[PDB]
């Protein structure tokens, strides 16, 4: 229904996995919230202290 | 109080920046997926 | 066919690693770069 491990990933279908490949290829690596918070923190540190 | 309001202003600006980055990334991925799906 | 494709994908895919492995590999890399 959602995910059966990499041991089984052919069960879904060929158009299925093909669109899967193209969306992974066209979408960047998945990042978490901590990455965005750290990026904002780096930005406000790079703005310099008044 | 002045220090506190400055701190919250900075925090809010940071949150807007994070949300803008996420929204831009999502919209770029969505448009590019649109082009790809249109191709197939 | 189900279990046969299962066997072939296990054979052709390496052992499953967790996130800690990748973090440790990055840590080893930045330790091997040497201290400036």
């Amino acid at each position: 229904a959602d995910e059966i491990p990499a041991s089984e990933m052919f069960l879904l279908g060929r158009p299925m996995l093909q669109a899967r490949l193209e969306t992974l290829q066209t979408s960047g690596p998945h990042y978490e919230l901590d990455y965005d918070q750290n990026r904002a923190m780096l930005a406000t540190l790079n703005v310099g202290p008044t | 109080w002045a220090a506190r309001t400055i701190f919250m202003k900075s925090q809010i600006k940071r949150q807007e920046a994070v949300a803008k980055a996420i929204y831009d990334r999502e919209v770029r991925s969505v448009e590019l997926a649109l082009k790809i799906a249109q191709q197939q």
